[PDB]
């Protein structure tokens, strides 16, 4: 019939492909669809959920409910920091398993600026300032707030409200980071100090607990699909 | 004529001149004997646009502050000098202003101005040619692959010399981890007469005292770390070895003078305290 | 990639206008023609300039890996069953300096895998046509251990499954670089060893970032092993695609030793030749 | 379903072949391009950029800075060449190595004119005449001025102009050249006398050293890409 | 993708194919053609060009020079023919071997008229009429004027114009005619006697010769294209 | 009807009378008995045009003072002469002003009129073919292959002889390094009497007295080294053997008239001295 | 520029023509001879160089004579000998 030449990329079969292919089941009846509840278009919809961040992994607290809770005190006034985090969205043990990180361990690259809610989970009786600061990378990580404060960074007011949102811009060299620990695409670090300190009444528990929740923005992507290291089988 | 229809989503799947005078901030230059000025690639250095602006805070524009002339060491130019090489912005870490946002930032953009200068009398003779490469790696002294150490690949205003010939490190205990750029191979492995591809100039003393040159930002990225990567790399190699009247011993001194321009710097932090040699 | 110009007749000339004479320390070359400095006739120019194009000049299947498999058994020790090749063009050096004559690049990727399979001994039976599972592993990824635990499922790795005496296998790939293009080149370190800290802490390699991390490729044998070894070699054949190269460089004079641009041997590739001497 | 017919050439692989294939990491973000400075379209951009020579490849000078050096002297008037050259921009030794010769050696065949640039990098009060000359193939390569002379030439004025563009023109009997040592398809020779001599005054170095550089024409082009070797690779 | 179905005929290699296959060198620049005399665009353009018969092949005259001439003499008349040809142009060997018949054997099928061109080398005293004759194939080939006479025929006077050209028509059952020795697609005979005598004067040669040149008519046309049998290579 | 398409870019991958008179700067030829003139492939000789011009730099056109008759020197044609052969423009190179400018060159390019004279009586008998050659290659006398030599592949206005019979040169210690031109063979493996494929024209002494070609320049290149190559090759063969009245021992003289047409030549220099046989 | 030849002069104290009038071809008006002329043009209107000789403080001087001086240059002089006029 028609001539034709069989190009080179015949006869293989690339996972990745769209083909037609032939029905097996002709004529089926489908179900029609109905109008569920909750439907998503989108993986980065998810990702721009607030999900609990498991900051706190030391060994008695980790894979434990405890691993998600940091603990605030009514000490003196220190300029050590509350928690530290590398901003590394999907290779960073404590945000790798966050719902961004579960995500974003399906791909390979990812770019946009991201959200860190904290919530203090204290009496309605304390009272305190706290210092949220987010470091670009190349320097030296902040090891005090007089270092942390010349990053970029939010005072947060326990007050009425109490959650506050820090968002961590999008400040890269490259035009998307990787989802590894890697040198030429780190991300920064997140830090928490005491701005003043928390204060208590008497009658009232000197140590609160703060939850950390992590989101993308709406200028987060992701790109170039690969299967994730959080899920392997056996035999 | 032929048809052609992509059959794919993804578009990766779709088959294949003399009298000059030059003032920034507070600091002004003049030249009488200049052989005119190269603009790199003819861009003029400019600020980060909105539709290329990777980072979101606000960054901070030092401008005259910062956007001056500083004059580096002066070097020596003899009958045995081989060249030297400097490292944009590496050369002006310690540089007033500029440096203090360079360390204070996470990121850092900057083109510059780069003047040399190297007066000699009407019965001197050489050649300078004055290179300007975007990413000016240079070959190690090692065995082992990319060993170079921060220390020495950040020399500061001092700069570098090239070499005559390779020498290899084989000091196991305490390996010196620093360059040893050869000048006929402008320390890259690629022929020296060939780095005219490079933006340049040629200092020839019966023509001209001075060189300049504007370099833009040039990278991969609109922004990057200062700290960490080296955007340009000045080098100067003698093509015409120096002489004088046959007395020998002359020596004449070549000064290196540069202005970053269109400074911008993002993610402001405590300072950057690098680890020294 | 268009027309060239055509060239002009010139006659004879007495003037005050001397192109011939110029002034290289400007670092600008000059645009003579020969009209210029020779009398010339009329040539009405049909060469053009298609084939010196960047898209032409990259536009070649380019071999930068030979990856090697077998399906011996798991008992055996010295065969390895599945092997991981890091993404890189520089373990070949033809298409390495082909880039390399240039510091920045961007464009889509071919990639074309040839796969030849042998026997290694005789008296052992034979085997039945071969699958290959070649299994996209970008950083981060959970990398094989063994050549059947759960990495293989590729549930979001990308993968192909290659029948052995198909048509070579092939995909396209976009550019993807975290930057807004490949840094063939990076004159720095992607850590800044920061005063007070141990000399162990903060040391990294010169002109090593995650810019060319690109992640592996896990190749496999999916079928079980047959009575005798069979030895495999991927081959793999990249194609820049709507290449665009910025800041050209002069290109590499003596042999690479490993990825960085550091050389060892070979630094005399000059021949002896007189001065005077055609 | 449609009748087809498989024509030779089908399951080949041509590395020149120019085909569709399916994508691996489909709907990646894909990171959109800034404007850097030098873009390159055509190697011929960076043929026709003028790059020095390594004139000068004797044994003690090949291979080091000097070999890109060619030393002139205020001796007596004499009529030998100064430096002589063989017109194969891609097979000469001292051309070979230049970038024009670098590219070439990526291409078969070449066509187009050529210009050689010499620099004076003597003293300011130095003068002299030079005659750079090209003489097409045929005859014996001219071993003295006045065989020179009858060829294309330009005799240099060194004077407040220390450069001199000598523009070789393309006469060629085929429309194309070779990039290999070749009899049909030789280009010529390339020479250099004193026209007069260097003269200085007292004080001044009786030894000078002029620079070589070449490049293309706007007229060059190449074509059938191939292998070049300049490189190659152990086991 | 697209369902396919692959017909017979698939990975085969035609020769004769006319298939599009990709470019080995992409971007070629290709030097341009210039008008150079003499294009041929068609075989029968060289066919139509007369060229020297072989007709004198006999022992001593073939493979020399001697070989293309026939020698006339003054004897008495006689009806025995000069020369005998077999309308052969392609299997005869004193035609395989003119330009003509080199063409036809590179073909199977040829149809059209001929040509004979008789010219006389003789002085210019020398007179005489000839008779060249072409006889249809069926009968008996003609062994005297008399049968000749009765076929296709010109009376040849030698005179001011030394040259004599017959057309022998096409006539043939078949449209077209093999180009082997064939019976059922014989050519026919071509014949030359004396009309009258060879006359000379005294003082001039007694003997002369004539030299036979074939062509073919604008109306001649070949089909089939072969292997010739006029070339062969060893080992 | 079918359909074609195109898909691929480069087109390489798509699927398939006797009374005349020559006059030329000072030289003029009558003729009486001629049998018209030939002009090779219809092509009158002419300049290059400024469309096809490979060099650039000025040609120049001696015109009248090249664009002339030279006579070679005269050859005899006996009972037995086989031929002779002559090279262009190899037979001119010592010829007045026109070999000056061919060995002044690089590049040359010329057509030409050549003009076979042969008189004889109204008693006399035989035919000459003269045959231009584009590239008349001729064939060695050695068992290694194109290894005639220089000196002998241009004899000059001499020319060479055709053979009878092919001879081997079987001299290792000085082997000849000639051509061995046989004459029905043509020279070059190929029948003489298809050699009328040429442009071509018989003298029949009968008929004619001289035979007139004007040869195009014919080549690959639109211009070309002279002293390299040779354009043209006229063929002279006995078609018809001389003969006379029985007497025997017959000779009459063949003489060659040449005249370069359009002459260009580019790429000026110091003469070109060939090697002498 | 004559010709291939080409003289380039940066210290010339300008250039004389002889009674200001500038070289041309003879005149149909005034020639003399009937039989066409020959015109080498650049073949032989070209610059030819001729032996250096040597100024010292003891040179008197040196003359040469036209177009004695070129009898012996290309194809000027083999036009010069070859033609009558
Ligand atoms: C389908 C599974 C196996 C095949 C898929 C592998 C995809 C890997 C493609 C992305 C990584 C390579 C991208 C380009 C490589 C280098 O960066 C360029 N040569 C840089 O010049």
């Amino acid at each position: 019939g028609l001539p034709v030449l069989n190009t080179p990329g015949s006869n293989q079969y690339l996972t990745a492909d769209n083909y037609q292919s032939p029905c097996a089941i002709p004529e089926f009846d489908v179900t029609p669809p109905i109008d569920i509840p909750g439907e998503v278009r989108n993986m980065m919809e998810l990702a721009e959920i607030d999900t609990m961040i498991p900051l706190n992994l030391t060994n008695q607290r980790k894979n434990t409910m405890d691993m998600y809770r940091v603990e605030l005190n009514d000490a003196a006034h220190s300029d050590t920091p509350i928690l530290c985090l590398s901003l590394s969205p999907a290779s960073d043990p404590r945000l790798a398993h966050t719902m961004l990180g579960e995500i974003l361990n399906y791909y390979t690259h990812w770019a946009g600026s991201l959200k860190f809610t904290f919530l203090f989970c204290g009496s309605m009786m304390a009272t305190g300032k706290l210092l949220v600061s987010y470091a670009p990378p190349g320097a030296e990580a902040p090891k005090s707030r007089k270092e942390a404060m010349l990053g970029t960074h939010v005072i947060w007011d326990i007050g009425l409200q109490s959650s506050c949102t820090m968002v961590v811009p999008w400040i890269s060299n490259t035009t998307y980071r990787l989802t590894i620990n890697d040198s030429f695409t780190e991300g920064g670090y997140i830090s928490m100090f005491y701005q003043t300190r928390v204060v208590v009444p008497l009658s009232t528990p000197r140590k609160m607990d703060i939850l950390g929740f992590v989101s993308a923005c709406n200028d987060f992507s992701v790109r170039l699909l690969r299967d994730t290291t959080h899920i392997s089988q056996e035999a | 004529n032929y048809t052609t229809i992509n059959y794919y989503r993804d578009s990766a799947s779709n088959a294949a001149d003399r009298v000059m005078q030059l003032t920034l901030g507070n600091s002004t230059i003049t030249t009488q004997e200049a052989a005119n000025s190269v603009v790199a690639y003819g861009r003029w250095p400019e600020y980060i646009k909105d539709s290329e602006a990777n980072p979101v805070d606000q960054p901070t524009e030092p401008a005259v502050a910062a956007c001056r002339f500083y004059t580096l060491d002066t070097v020596t130019w003899r009958k045995e000098s081989r060249g030297w090489w400097w490292k944009l912005p590496d050369a002006l870490k310690d540089m007033g202003l500029f440096g203090q946002n360079m360390f204070y930032h996470y990121l850092g953009r900057a083109g510059y101005t780069v003047h040399v200068q190297c007066n000699a009398s009407k019965f001197h003779q050489g050649a300078l040619g004055v290179f300007a490469v975007p990413e000016m790696c240079l070959a190690g002294d090692s065995t082992t692959h990319m060993f170079t150490k921060y220390e020495n690949a950040n020399p500061g205003e001092k700069g570098g010399e090239f070499k005559g010939s390779f020498t290899l490190d084989t000091n196991a205990t305490n390996p010196a981890r620093n360059f040893c750029p050869v000048d006929y191979l402008f320390g890259s492995g690629v022929l020296a007469g060939n780095a005219f591809v490079y933006p340049h100039q040629i200092i020839n003393l019966r023509t001209n005292n001075c060189a300049t040159l504007v370099l833009p930002y040039v990278n991969s990225l609109s922004i990057d770390s200062m700290t960490k990567h080296n955007n340009w790399g000045i080098a100067i190699l003698p093509l015409a070895p120096l002489d004088f009247a046959t007395e020998s011993s002359t020596e004449i001194p070549i000064t290196l003078t540069i202005a970053p321009m269109c400074c911008e710097f993002n993610g402001l932090r405590n300072i950057t305290v690098p680890r020294t040699q | 990639a268009n027309n060239l110009p055509d060239t002009q007749s010139s006659g004879p000339a007495h003037s005050k206008e001397t192109p011939a004479l110029t002034a290289v320390e400007t670092g600008a070359t000059n645009p003579l023609v020969p009209s210029d400095t020779v009398q010339t006739r009329h040539v009405i120019q049909k060469r053009t300039r298609s084939e010196s194009t960047v898209e032409s000049f990259f536009a070649r299947g380019a071999c930068v890996a030979i990856i090697e498999v077998d399906n011996d058994a798991p008992t055996k020790r010295a065969s390895k069953l599945f092997s991981i090749w890091k993404i890189t063009y520089k373990d070949t050096v033809q298409l390495r300096r082909k880039l390399e004559f240039f510091t920045y690049s961007r464009f889509d990727m071919e990639l074309t895998f040839v796969v030849t399979s042998n026997y290694t001994d005789a008296n052992n039976g034979h085997a039945l046509n071969q699958v290959y599972q070649i299994m996209y592993i970008p950083p981060g990824a959970p990398i094989p251990g063994k050549w059947n635990d759960y990495t293989w499922q590729t549930s979001s790795n990308p993968s192909l499954f290659y029948t052995y005496g198909a048509p070579p296998a092939r995909i396209s790939v976009p550019y993807v670089g975290i930057a807004n293009a490949y840094s063939h080149f990076y004159d720095g370190f992607a850590k800044v060893p920061l005063a007070g800290q141990a000399s162990t802490e903060g040391d990294s390699l010169y002109g090593a970032a995650s810019l060319n991390d690109f992640g592996s490729l896990a190749v496999r044998v999916v079928n079980d092993h047959n009575p005798t070894k069979l030895t495999s070699k991927i081959r793999v054949y990249m194609k820049p695609k709507h290449v665009r190269v910025w800041c050209p460089r002069p290109p590499r004079a003596v042999p690479y030793y490993g990825p960085g641009v550091d050389y060892k041997d070979g630094l005399a590739p000059l021949p002896e030749k007189g001065l005077t001497t055609y």
